[PDB]
Formats: C-alpha cells, sequence, structure tokens
C-alpha cells in the first residue's frame, strides 16, 4: 500500500557505501523475470539509496522491486537485512 | 553504565519494542529472561527496522555496538547514544528527531557514516559535527533546515558524500565547503537558494557529482555570475534527478532559463 517502497528505502540507506556499491553491481547480473528491464551500468554510478529506491520501483514495481532487493541482499550474505525487508512487505 | 545482577530484559529496556529487539539479538525466549552484563557486551550491531520504537533507553549499557540501524521508528531523542564510543555506522533515517542535543556527537569519534535522512531537524547546533573527524558519509536530506551554522562542516576533511537536499535553505555561509577537498558527491537540490557565495565550490577539487536543480536561482542576485561560470567550466559534474549530466537543470526562477545561459563561455 506504499509499505514496500518504504521498506526498500529503509534497507538501502542501512547499507554502507561499500555495500551499496556491491549491491548496485549485483543488480547487473541478478536473474530477472521475463520482460523486465535491466538497469544500465552507467545509470547506477551516481545513485545513492534514495536514487536507487526510485529506480527500482520504476523498473520493477513496488512489490517485485522489494522481492528482487531481498534476493540481492541474500546473495550478498546480509541475511538479517533481507529478512526485515521480506517481513515488512507482508 | 553496567548491570551488576542478571536482570530481566524488560527492566533494562523500558521500550517494549526495543526490549523485543534486544531479546532477538541475544536469541533468548522471552523479554522476562534474565541477562548479564557479559551477555549485553556481546552485542555489536543492532538492526531494528519499522519496529515502532519510541525510546532506546537502556542502550547506554551496550558499550561495544559499532553498527546501529534504527530506521522508521518514532525516536525523538538520541541522548542515550552520547557514550557509545564504538559506534562507527549510525543510520537513523525516517525517525522524528527535531533537534540534536548540544554535544550529542562529541564522543563518537569513530563514526564513518551518519544518516539523518527523513527527520524533522529545523536547525543544527554550532560545532555539532566538529569531533567526527573520520566521517565519510553525511546524509541530512529531507529535514526542515532553515540555515547552516558557519563552519559546520569545517572539520569533516574525509567527507566524500554530503546530502543537504529537501530542506529549506535560503543561503549558504561564506566558504561553507572550503575544507571538503575530498568531497565527491554534493546534493543541494530542492532548497530555497536564490544564490550561493562566490567560489563556494571552488575548492572542491574532488567533486564528481553535484545536484543544483529545484532552487529559485535569481539571475540578477550577486554571485549568480560566478555560479554560471562555474557551471560552464564544470558542466559534466551537474546532474538532474534522473542521474544524468544536465548542466541546464539549475534554472533561473521566473524566466525558467538555465543558470548556465547567463554568460556565454
Amino acid at each position: 500500500m506504499g509499505r514496500a517502497r518504504d521498506a526498500i528505502l529503509d534497507a538501502l540507506e542501512n547499507l554502507t557505501a561499500e555495500e551499496l556499491k556491491k549491491f548496485k553491481l549485483k543488480l547487473l547480473s541478478v536473474p530477472l523475470r521475463e520482460g523486465y528491464g535491466r538497469i544500465p551500468r552507467g545509470a547506477l554510478l551516481s545513485m545513492d539509496a534514495l536514487d536507487l529506491t526510485d529506480k527500482l520501483v520504476s523498473f520493477y514495481l513496488e512489490t517485485y522491486g522489494a522481492e528482487l532487493t531481498a534476493n540481492v541482499l541474500r546473495d550478498m550474505g546480509l541475511q538479517e537485512m533481507a529478512g526485515q525487508l521480506q517481513a515488512a512487505t507482508h | 553504565e553496567t548491570i551488576t545482577v542478571s536482570t530481566p530484559i524488560k527492566q533494562i529496556f523500558p521500550d517494549d519494542a526495543f526490549a523485543e529487539t534486544i531479546k532477538a539479538n541475544l536469541k533468548k525466549k522471552s523479554v522476562t529472561d534474565a541477562v548479564t552484563q557479559n551477555e549485553l557486551n556481546s552485542i555489536d550491531q543492532i538492526i531494528a527496522n519499522n519496529s515502532d520504537i519510541k525510546s532506546v533507553q537502556g542502550i547506554q549499557y551496550l558499550p561495544n555496538v559499532r553498527k546501529l540501524m534504527l530506521p522508521r521508528n518514532k525516536l525523538h531523542d538520541i541522548s542515550a547514544l552520547k557514550e557509545l564510543t564504538n559506534l562507527t555506522y549510525l543510520k537513523l533515517h525516517n525517525n522524528q528527531l527535531q533537534s540534536l542535543p548540544n554535544g550529542v556527537f562529541d564522543k563518537l569519534t569513530n563514526l564513518k557514516e551518519l544518516s539523518l535522512l527523513f527527520n524533522q531537524l529545523q536547525s543544527l547546533p554550532d560545532g555539532v559535527f566538529d569531533k567526527l573527524t573520520n566521517l565519510t558519509y553525511l546524509n541530512l536530506a529531507h529535514n526542515q533546515l532553515q540555515s547552516l551554522p558557519d563552519g559546520v562542516f569545517d572539520k569533516l576533511t574525509n567527507l566524500t558524500y554530503l546530502n543537504l537536499a529537501h530542506n529549506q535553505l535560503q543561503s549558504l555561509p561564506e566558504g561553507v565547503f572550503d575544507k571538503l577537498t575530498q568531497l565527491k558527491d554534493l546534493r543541494l537540490y530542492q532548497n530555497q537558494l536564490k544564490s550561493v557565495p562566490d567560489g563556494v565550490f571552488d575548492r572542491l577539487t574532488s567533486l564528481q557529482y553535484i545536484w543544483l536543480h529545484d532552487n529559485p536561482w535569481d539571475c540578477t542576485c550577486p554571485g549568480i555570475r560566478n555560479l554560471s561560470e562555474w557551471i560552464n567550466k564544470h558542466s559534466g559534474v551537474v546532474r538532474n534527478s534522473a542521474g544524468s549530466v544536465a548542466p541546464d537543470s539549475a534554472k533561473c526562477s521566473g524566466s525558467g532559463k538555465p543558470v548556465r545561459s547567463i554568460i556565454c563561455p
């Protein structure tokens, strides 16, 4: 109802600058459902957590953008954060 | 700052939600369970998102916390953090802080990154950041700031990211960025700036990205000519909300014309 965009922002601003840089790199290769776009490498370069939250909600939606963000956090080893993201959407 | 008898979690942490957080961190069954100071000492990171926390009273007892992430709670006061000298990452976005007690950050000399994004700060204390010599990340965006105290950033020599976007800044102090020679990323978008002082960005020799859009730039106001010359010389630095190079994104109010267009370069 708007809750999942908030959860994406809360998760991404929780990350260190290093972890955001690795998250954004992981976005280039993370498996996507059919028909959804991939964010170009150049577009990610200038993006803070605010900017990334908007981009993720505009490529994917609120609902799928959160599921994908949780997938990437799991592949980075940050299991605790991925749990609080998945918990907040439902 | 210590507990001398094993104590129920609920007693040390009056906030019911924060006590739940402490119990999960320590992996106990109930908040009624008894905890020792040795067990409290094992906690070095806390993550409590969207947990309806009002107070972190009792966090004074957790002297080893380095990573503190409490976004989207209802915090009005962070006094209880004054003595957590092991803090190195402090993210308090989407809370309801309206003021920082004077000297609240003077003891947090290990802080790398600080985010006060989406709070309600109407002003900053003088010298509030002077002790955070190792700070690299400072997000103050989406507050209610009316001005910046002079020299507020003068001590933050390692800062690489500074976000002042979405406030109500009407002016910037002379030389307010002159010590930030390592800054790569400066966000000033969505403020009430009519102009900036001459050469305000002149000493930022590491700047890679700047956001200047959604400010009421006055094409006649003093210092706009320097800003126009600066933009013309550093056009690739200037970004729009989509993230793209857009040196024209900074717009003269009223006419709507690019600040860049004022001079021909």
